[PDB]
């Protein structure tokens, strides 16, 4: 027929390779390897985290006695809260304020895919033609609206105010400074303003503000780069939740010039714009205050699942023992 | 003689009409074309279906140009596997639909109490709690879409294809002075060599050389079989006389029913077939028995002396009958086993991959939003998790040719049909079901509290999502590498070669070049470099790739150690 088939290492099916064979002495010491090196990770994420000082004032007032029950029903549009708390043990180092919403599916499908990554990309033609994903919110009257999307247009509009409480009980704002709040890329390169032009308002025309947004998209904040579409709150907010019970870097807390604590223990006071309604939906509304560590943030989950998992690897490697020696 | 050079329209035609799982792709891309229930872009199934597409017409083309130029000069079987998978994408079709219909359902009632008062969720259309409802019922069938393998077919003829390729290559299964190696002539009936049962042989011509004394090996090979459990039936000869003489030789050969004429060697295999429902080999040679090599599920030529005229009429047609020991003890044993590893792996890969979708489905009011980059669903059949599985279904070896010939009783494993039943492609799902909850609750319970949160926080559903399929790339990647029992240097490169694919491209994916390109096709630019540079999301993701690996170590291991395997006790005892 044809002459011998060609002698080689892959077409005789005798290729050299290594046949790893689960032996009770290969799998059982990566078992309390990975028990004993998991234990000290979730030790140390768990003390770690631990370490962490965090209070949150949940202030959306939906329960009785809340001392800001109107803003339920805001007859007149500002309400504001002031909740006074109070801080056990002093804040050290960089400390980061932030807003949470419990009960806020910003992960519907609805609601993400509304969005016109084009024209947040700044792009001419997608700026004055918003993309049909974003169709409830294209346009409003006339013209289409810059910030399409429905996630865009129900952008959280609070604005929560720390108040220090000292002896004299005069009240002391602290500093808070919302730059630099977003990821690096957001700012750079995922979100930009239409190009073009150095004044904002020139920048935009034939384009209304959202429904929801009480005032267009140009001045969000005074800073000319932290304006229009890569303003920091909105690049965050944007920035899709994976869950409906989410928090949101807000503000940064940097360290006092002083050598003492950035937030020492005392009173403190939280005065707040009551202007975002949630409460329909039985939404929660919350400021969380959190200092920075040198491994990450407080997630008591990771720091116990390491040391579960460690523990149970333990549990796991000690058990396959006792059938290793009974069927020696 | 086909393919005229303007007939590439039937040949989608025959992949899209005849295959079950093809058209329902098509039938899926009317689905998600209309915009009012799109819940995925068409680059989810259209690049995965043109390159399942394309392969498989690759893989004819070739076949047609050979008829060609033979007929320019010059001027059905199927597998018991093949029905198995066949069925098994219905019962997907099912499960998708019923899950489908479940979360609408469940999506119904949401709508009603809290996507009604729900005002962020307003989008003008004053759709009932009932009609939104049902409108997500095809939405959750796009989503879901994957649980269906679209490559399942397409590495189905890869990996026969290969596995026949080495029955023609093998220097064992080849003759000298005659200068005829073995030929494997379909290239669609590779694990029914490892799930024969019955074996139809011709005496004349086969167990002899026909220049008759007995041919060499044969005394030995019938042996052998019979010690892997294939009862060797004989239809052959001329009565008691020659039945005995050379039926009590040949180490005793069993049913010798002789004089067969053509008309009855045909009639014969069919009362094994029908009344018994088992898979036949017939080998035979001349035009007497080319009745049986039709209607036997496999059917062998051996080229002999009465005529060449019995080969081409065949499945396999090597030169000698003591090569059948290495077609299946050798080719058809591994390659079961390695059809079963692929398939068992197959479906896991994809239920394990699709589910996150459901149990994410929980969370976002049913919206049925998926939980991955859109590229990532187009990618992962056909990239990240298709090398690995396919060069195990070609180079496993759970032991070496040499001992799997002195252990034929490591075949039985394929006529039980042990590796791959109708049971164990629940427990494939099943694992895919639990993999999934591992692939996204341990990410959600590290996203819930803080998770590298500060200036560069990734808190977000992109990171969620990137978190989730980097797990599932690793985890999937590390399963197929614990499937493997011959790592070879290749078998190495593409599990680690999968993985290094994946995470080399979504930095491609995931860079500023790609953004401004594409900025709504590809809109995850800078999450790889932002989640995986935090050492809580890749703790995250080494706790879940740990435990969704350990408690698959630790059950493989009492497994074998409780209930050890034929292959495992002799893989132990390497003498
Ligand atoms: C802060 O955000 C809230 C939403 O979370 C804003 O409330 C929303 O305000 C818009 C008006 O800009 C309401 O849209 C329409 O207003 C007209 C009156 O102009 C009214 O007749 C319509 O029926 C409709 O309400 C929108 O409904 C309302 N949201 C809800 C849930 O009722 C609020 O204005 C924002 N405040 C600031 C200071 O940004
Ligand atoms: C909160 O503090 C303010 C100012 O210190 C005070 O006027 C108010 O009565 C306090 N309310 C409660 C409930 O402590
Ligand atoms: C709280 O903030 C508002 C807004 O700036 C301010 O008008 C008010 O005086 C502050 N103090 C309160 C409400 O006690
Ligand atoms: F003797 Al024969 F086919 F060769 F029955
Ligand atoms: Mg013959």
């Amino acid at each position: 027929k044809t002459r011998r088939p060609d002698n080689t290492a892959f077409k005789q099916q005798r290729l050299p390779a290594w046949q790893p064979i689960l032996t009770a002495g290969t799998v059982l010491p990566i078992f309390f390897i990975i028990g004993l090196i998991f234990i000290p990770i979730g030790i140390g994420i768990f003390v770690t985290s631990n370490n962490i000082r965090e209070i949150e004032i949940d202030y959306t007032g939906t329960e009785p006695s809340s001392p800001c029950n109107k803003c339920l029903s805001p007859d007149v549009t500002p309400c504001f809260c002031t909740i006074n708390f109070t801080l056990e043990k002093s804040f050290e180092g960089n400390v980061f304020m932030y807003y949470g919403l419990s009960n806020f599916y910003q992960n519907h499908r609805r609601y993400v895919k509304s969005r016109d990554d084009s024209q947040l990309n700044g792009d001419s033609s997608a700026l004055l033609n918003p993309s049909k994903e974003c169709e409830p919110y294209r346009r409003n009257e006339d013209k289409p609206i810059a910030p399409c999307g429905a996630i865009a247009n129900s952008m959280f509009n609070d604005t929560l105010e720390l108040f220090l409480i000292g002896n004299d009980s005069y009240p002391i704002p602290i500093a808070l400074k919302k730059k630099g709040i977003a990821w690096w890329t957001d700012k750079n390169v995922k979100f930009r303003n239409p190009p073009g032009g150095d004044n904002l308002e020139e920048r935009f025309k034939g384009t209304t503000k959202p429904v929801n947004w009480l005032k267009p998209v140009y001045m969000l904040d005074s800073d000319p780069d932290n304006n229009g579409f890569i303003n920091e709150d909105f690049i965050v907010w944007m920035r899709t939740a994976a869950l409906p019970t989410f928090r949101k870097l807000y503000r940064l807390i940097e360290r006092k010039s002083d050598l003492h604590p950035t937030l020492p223990a005392g009173r403190y006071s939280l005065n707040v714009t009551y202007n975002y309604p949630v409460h329909y939906f039985d939404g929660r509304k919350r400021m969380i205050l959190s200092t920075i560590s040198w491994m990450g943030g407080k997630n008591p989950f990771l720091g116990i699942a390491y040391i579960a998992v460690g523990s149970i690897s333990f549990l796991l490697g000690v058990v396959l023992l006792v059938i290793n020696h009974k069927y020696r | 003689y086909k393919y005229n050079a303007f007939t590439f329209i039937p040949m989608n035609l025959f992949e899209q009409f005849k295959r079950a799982a093809n058209l329902y792709f098509l039938a899926l891309l009317i689905l998600q074309a209309v915009p009012q229930i799109s819940t995925l872009a068409w680059y989810t199934t259209l690049v995965p279906l043109l390159v399942v597409l394309g392969v498989t017409a690759i893989k004819d083309l070739v076949d047609d140009v050979a008829r060609h130029k033979m007929d320019k000069e010059i001027n059905f079987k199927r597998t018991k596997i093949d029905y198995l998978m066949n069925y098994m994408v219905y019962t997907i079709f099912v499960v998708l639909i019923l899950l489908s219909a479940g979360l609408a359902i469940g999506h119904a009632y949401w709508e009603a109490q809290v996507g009604n008062s729900s005002w962020y969720l307003y989008d003008g259309e004053d759709d009932t709690p009932s009609y939104r409802g049902f409108l997500i019922f095809w939405g959750y069938i796009i989503v879901l879409n994957t649980m269906v393998p679209i490559s399942l077919y397409v590495s189905v003829e890869v990996i026969r294809l290969g596995q026949s390729h080495f029955i023609n290559w093998d220097l064992q299964m080849y003759y000298a002075e005659k200068d005829t190696p073995a030929k494997a002539r379909t290239t669609t009936l590779n694990e029914q060599l490892g799930q024969i049962h019955y074996i139809f042989s011709d005496k004349t011509g086969t167990l002899t050389q026909n220049i008759d004394k007995l041919q060499d090996g044969v005394p030995e090979t019938i042996s052998k079989l019979a010690k892997a459990d294939i009862k060797i039936w004989v239809l052959t000869g001329d009565k008691k006389e020659t039945a005995e003489n050379i039926g009590f030789a040949c180490e005793l050969l069993a049913v010798i029913c002789c004089r067969v004429t053509p008309k009855q060697k045909a009639m014969v295999v069919d009362l094994v077939k029908r009344y018994k429902k088992a898979i036949t080999l017939a080998i035979g040679d001349g035009a007497n028995d080319v009745n049986m090599i039709k209607t036997a599920h496999i059917g062998v030529g051996i080229s002999g002396q009465e005529g060449m005229q019995a080969v081409m009429s065949s499945d396999y047609s090597f030169a000698q009958f003591r090569y059948l020991q290495r077609l299946l003890l050798v080719h058809g044993r591994w390659s079961y086993i390695r059809m079963c590893k692929f398939l068992r792996y197959f479906f896991y890969k994809n239920f394990a991959f699709t589910l996150v979708h459901f149990w994410y489905s929980f969370f976002n009011g049913y919206s049925a939003q998926t939980a991955y980059e859109d590229w990532f669903i187009t990618l992962y059949n056909v990239l990240y998790t298709s090398l690995p599985v396919l060069l195990m279904g070609l180079l496993d070896q759970d032991v070496s040719d040499k001992l799997s010939l002195r252990f034929p009783g490591l075949y039985i494993v394929g006529q039980r049909d042990l590796l791959f039943n109708y049971k164990r492609f629940f427990v494939s799902l099943l694992h895919g079901v639990l993999t999934s909850m591992i692939l996204f609750f341990i990410p959600l319970g590290a996203y819930l509290q803080t998770v590298g949160q500060d200036g560069e926080a990734p808190s977000d559903y992109q990171s969620f999502a990137v978190t989730i399929a980097s797990a599932l790339v690793i985890t999937v990647n590390f399963q197929i590498g614990l499937d493997t029992s011959y790592w070879t240097f290749v078998n190495a490169f593409s599990i680690f070669g999968s993985i290094a694919l994946y995470f080399g491209i979504m930095f491609d994916f995931h860079s500023a070049g790609i953004h401004v390109l594409f900025p709504s096709a590809f809109q995850f630019t800078g999450t790889a470099s932002n989640a995986l540079r935090q050492p809580y999301i890749w703790l995250t993701i080494i706790l879940t790739v740990a435990v969704c690996l350990l408690p698959v170590v630790a059950i493989r291991f009492l497994s074998m150690t409780i209930w050890p395997s034929e292959s495992d006790k002799i893989q132990k005892h390497r003498k």
